[PDB]
């Protein structure tokens, strides 16, 4: 049946193959008559140099341009001759190539994209075509202000890295930018065991080893440095000003990073537009309806490798500015004394619901496996997840925020119409309770 | 490798505030006891039976 | 309900605080020596 626990118990489980060159192959069988089929790879602009920087990014729209054996635009004509969707996207710390298709004709999509993988054709007819949209892009990048806050975070934070950089990377090396460079870092980061395969559906997974198939897979990073800091880019004009604020927290692979998936649900997030009310469990919800302090906010949590990021983005009034922010301290404070198991509860159920949830689907369960891979490896600890839900304690959840928040030197991104938004010096007072 | 005693010292006191304010008033007790305890010497030690201290030694209860 | 947190030993620094602070002021009961309290 379903039920909770034996619900934990049935699954098809991760599987796992390698290849001799660095090739790792994997799988999940869901019973599908389709089946996602991707790649993730571990090249990154942190990998990226000065000139390399956005580079990828360039190369990542060129290989549906054509290819070495199937020129321009040969390459789709297939593909949606089997009428299977295709994506591709990339990542500062990751990219996925990926298809979704039936289960049948995937003889081909592997090889069709194994093909693309390493064979490609490289055309400055496709190149100032492409050297042009992005330029076109570059500046259209303006409109969505949401993206734009972020760029100025990391900078801010990881200035002195190559993390810290634009992920398509200032405009001028890619005009600049000659496939040469990318022949070497298409040449440099492309191999095995960098790169890695996964897939799931009506695949099984010696089905998929087979047809894994004889082509060819292949033949550096630092700790960054954190910056207690401030960045600010004041525009009045604009009628609203999105917020952002963090601290540094722990990478991928570390204990604490569950331990902090509670809390920010917990304090969870507000938004115009609920039928919530002031009615809502979480103070924020409930007073960001109430006084409307805010159109609107979200809590994000990214861990890098080595790295993590813990902190919100808000939007609200150019007069409402501070009064959001004297509340969001409030919530973060209290909970590192404070807080009570009862809303650990609350905040507990949400999560493992959450978890459950993005379960469903062959490409998220597919895509899983990739970064998990290049993660924590295969694993998968599906049910482990739930036995590692039971581990949180109200201790622990403060005894983990005195850590990460109690007296620290937190980041702080703007755009304006900003200029309300208090000098550092009170936030940084404003980090540590005087006990009130 | 250890901790200089600064980071044990934040982690040990100056985290929590009431001790980082505890602390303050601890060592200022002790502080003063020893403090004009010091000066007076000094003090004292400039000035050489030019006082009672030193002078009264002569005709004190005879 | 009541679950009194951290507050609990956060208070009890607090009151020993000015304790100490009216025995700083000058208070009455002296404080048997301990380090040199002139005689």
């Amino acid at each position: 049946t379903a039920t909770y626990a034996q619900a934990l118990q049935s699954v098809p489980e991760t599987q796992v193959s390698q290849l001799d060159n660095g090739l790792r192959v994997a799988s999940e069988q869901s019973s599908q008559p389709t089946c996602t089929v991707g790649v993730w790879i571990d090249a990154g602009s942190r990998y990226e140099s000065e000139k390399n920087n956005g580079a990828g990014y360039f190369v990542e729209h060129l290989a549906f341009k054509g290819t070495k054996n199937r020129p321009g635009n040969a390459l789709e004509k297939e593909v949606e001759s089997m009428g299977a969707h295709l994506n591709a996207y990339s990542t500062r710390e990751h990219t996925a190539y990926y298809i979704k298709a039936l289960s049948k004709d995937l003889p081909k999509a592997v090889e069709l994209l194994a093909d693309i993988v390493q064979n490609c054709s490289l055309e400055d007819s496709q190149i100032e075509k492409e050297r042009d949209v992005i330029l076109q892009e570059l500046q259209e990048n303006d409109t969505s202000m949401r993206d734009v806050v972020f760029n100025y975070l990391h900078a801010t934070a990881f200035q002195g890295t190559p993390l810290a950089q634009s992920v398509e990377g200032p405009s001028e090396n890619v005009r600049k930018l000659s496939r040469a460079d990318l022949t070497e870092y298409l040449s440099r980061h492309y191999k095995a065991p960098r790169m890695v395969l996964a897939a799931a559906g009506g695949l099984e997974h010696r089905q998929l080893l087979d047809l894994a198939q004889k082509h060819f897979s292949g033949l550096t990073l630092s700790p960054c440095r954190f910056t207690g800091s401030q960045i600010c880019h004041r525009e009045d004009g604009l009628p609203l000003a999105h917020v952002a604020i963090a601290v540094e927290g722990p990478g991928w692979a570390h204990p604490d990073n569950v331990a902090l998936q509670v809390a920010n649900a917990i304090i969870g997030h507000y938004d115009c537009t609920y039928g919530g009310g002031a009615h809502l469990s979480s103070p924020l919800a409930s007073i960001a309806a109430t006084n409307k302090l805010c159109q609107s906010f979200q809590t994000f949590n990214i861990c890098y490798a080595d790295t993590g990021l813990l902190g919100a983005h808000f939007v609200c009034d150019h007069m409402s500015i501070d009064d959001m922010m004297f509340v969001l301290q409030g919530q973060w404070m209290r909970l590192c004394t404070s807080a009570t198991e009862s809303e650990v509860l609350r905040g507990k159920n949400l999560l493992r619901n959450a978890l459950v949830s993005h379960l469903d689907g062959t490409t998220p369960v597919c895509e899983d496996i990739g970064r998990s891979l290049l993660t924590y490896g295969r694993r998968i600890p599906l049910a482990e997840w739930e036995s590692r839900i039971a581990e949180v304690d109200a201790r622990v959840v403060r005894e983990v925020c005195s850590k990460y928040f109690y007296d620290q030197c937190p980041a702080v991104a703007g755009f304006g119409p900003i200029e309300q938004l208090p000098d550092y010096n009170r936030i940084r007072s404003g980090m540590f309770w005087l006990r009130f | 490798v250890a901790p200089t005693l600064t980071a044990r010292l934040y982690s040990l006191l100056f985290r929590r505030t009431s001790t980082f304010a505890l602390t303050i008033v601890v060592g200022a007790l002790f502080f003063e006891r020893a403090f004009d305890q010091g000066a007076d010497a000094i003090y004292e030690h400039i000035n050489e039976g030019k006082l009672w201290k030193h002078i009264k030694h002569k005709y004190e209860n005879k | 309900r009541q679950l009194a947190r951290n507050w609990v030993p956060t208070a009890s620094l607090w009151g020993a605080v000015g304790a100490v602070g009216l025995v700083w002021a000058t208070d009455w009961r002296l404080i048997l020596d301990w380090v040199p309290y002139i005689n």
